[PDB]
């Protein structure tokens, strides 16, 4: 149960998630795996920017989708 | 046609629209208008301040330009964590992040000495200022989040004497290698330096004036004599440099050199630590103050002088929102009473990227309120005048089009724009 994690530099990872992980939690697996800090991380699915308290479900997020990121105070 | 918008010779092509809508994307930003007509209107704006500071010769120093790239590189490590990290991110070394950033912190300055030249001489009075507020709904009163003032003593880890003298060391051998023809200096700065950027290009900084170089390294560059003779040892802000001159070529000289830097270890760190907990420990005890501390002990350059008051770079005061704060001592502070001194802890300072050890003291907090024109003047009076800056601007701009050539991609014929009622489709 993945999902692709891109930001607008040539950097892409893969992340293993489960549709009722909430947000907080994504950006915890993302610090957990390369170690952004995650009340400066910023996800952005279809063109909106993901509430922390909601869950890739609420969001529709589906696998093998590509999940946007940047970083508050670096490119946000 | 790829081109959306003209303003004199400068041409605002769909691409630029493109990358300008995927950064409002990224940040999250809500349209009130159609965003297919209010990016590349703002785009034309931008160039239309280039385009006068070209006409009043307005221009940044280098300088100030390469002073703003690191500050915002070590805000980008803090936030991070580690350079590694970010190179990554960008998937660039540091130094091709620093060559990126050089232009768009230029223009960013560029743009803001125009607009100070322009809106610089507004001026509000406090009757202003109430009136604004006065004539606004209820829940539209400006919210003061809580601020504190801070004050910091800084010392530097001490380098033990045998690692600098290891440094010499090697400095002298590479030194003595190739004046004997036994290694090439681009060789032992592939291998050894540790100034990445140049290290790669065996050594090379390429072309640089006098006040573009830190000036021990000046010094000793402009007084080498030929392309083989390798500098004395020379100390910097960087660490220990060996100097060979490659080429004066007018006004400017091109060098090569291996930059060596002592190693600070954990061990270092925990007795400058120490030694702060000590002079803490000295404050409590009433021996001295912590004004007299940081006047006498401090190594903080921009606060030592003022008794350790860290200055807030958003405001020009000592306020500072916790935000603002650089992350260490944010917190160190938000588990912080007033009066308290804090333990020692290691910051990376984001002026020049150095470890440094702090202790620091919560001078005040002010909790978070609604702002009142007795209490929060600063904060009311800096929204007004942002607002009469920005209506200035405004007019500005219709004024300058009037005065300048520009040509919009008929595609966009339809659009309501802010600042051009009746504009030329051609190009």
């Amino acid at each position: 149960m993945q999902v692709f994690i891109k930001n607008r530099y040539g950097w892409t990872i893969t992340l293993e998630v489960s549709p009722t992980d909430t947000v907080e939690n994504v950006k915890q697996k993302i610090q957990d795996k390369e170690g952004f800090p995650p009340d400066k991380i910023r996800l952005i699915y279809g063109g909106k920017q993901m509430e922390d308290g909601r869950t890739l479900a609420d969001y529709n997020v589906q696998k093998d989708s590509t999940i946007l990121i940047c970083i508050r105070d670096v490119d946000c | 046609m790829e081109v959306v918008w003209v303003i004199g010779d400068e041409a605002i092509l769909k691409s630029d629209v493109e990358e300008a809508r995927l950064a409002a994307l990224y940040e999250g930003r809500k349209f009130d208008g159609d965003p297919y007509c209010v990016i590349p209107e703002e785009l034309a704006v931008q160039k239309l301040y280039m385009h006068q500071a070209v006409l009043d010769s307005i221009e940044v120093p280098e300088a100030e330009v390469i002073q703003r790239v690191d500050y915002q590189i070590n805000n980008y490590i803090q936030a991070m964590g580690t350079r590694e990290k970010l190179e990554e991110y960008f998937n660039k070394t540091s130094t091709q992040i620093r060559e990126a950033m050089r232009e768009n912190a230029r223009d960013g300055l560029i743009v803001q000495r125009m607009q100070q030249k322009l809106v610089g001489d507004i001026k509000v009075t406090p009757a202003e200022v109430r009136r604004y507020f006065k004539e606004l709904p209820q829940d539209s009163i400006p919210y003061v989040p809580t601020q504190v003032e801070v004050q910091i003593i800084t010392q530097q880890p001490k380098i033990p004497v045998a690692e600098i003298e290891d440094v010499k060391r090697r400095l002298r051998e590479y030194t003595d290698r190739i004046n004997k023809g036994e290694s090439d200096f681009s060789t032992l700065a592939l291998l050894y330096s540790e100034d990445r950027g140049s290290a790669i290009k065996g050594g090379e900084t390429g072309f640089m004036g006098k006040g573009q170089m830190v000036p021990e390294y000046a010094n000793v560059a402009f007084n080498l004599q030929d392309t083989k003779k390798i500098s004395k040892i020379v100390e910097s802000e960087y660490g220990f440099h060996i100097i060979q001159l490659i080429e004066k070529r007018g006004d400017r000289i091109n060098t090569r050199h291996i930059l060596l830097k002592p190693k600070v270890s954990d061990k270092e760190l925990d007795e400058a630590n120490a030694r702060l907990d000590s002079i803490a420990n000295d404050i409590r005890s009433d021996k001295f103050t912590f004004d007299q501390a940081a006047s006498a002990l401090s190594q903080d350059k921009d606060t030592r002088n003022n008794h350790g008051l860290m200055q807030n770079p958003q405001n020009q005061t000592a306020k500072f929102e916790m935000q603002d704060l650089p992350q260490e001592i944010a917190k160190v502070v938000d588990k912080m009473n007033i009066g308290e001194i804090s333990k020692a802890f290691t910051m990376v300072n984001p002026k020049d990227g150095k470890e440094v050890c702090a202790i620091v003291k919560l001078k005040s907090r002010i909790n978070g309120h609604k702002a009142t024109i007795t209490d929060d003047y600063q904060n009311l009076k800096e929204i007004v005048l942002d607002k009469r800056r920005e209506e200035a601007l405004q007019k500005w701009i219709v004024e300058k089009q009037k005065h300048t050539y520009v040509r919009i991609n008929p595609a966009w014929q339809r659009c309501d724009f802010k600042y051009w009622s009746h504009p030329q489709f051609e190009k």
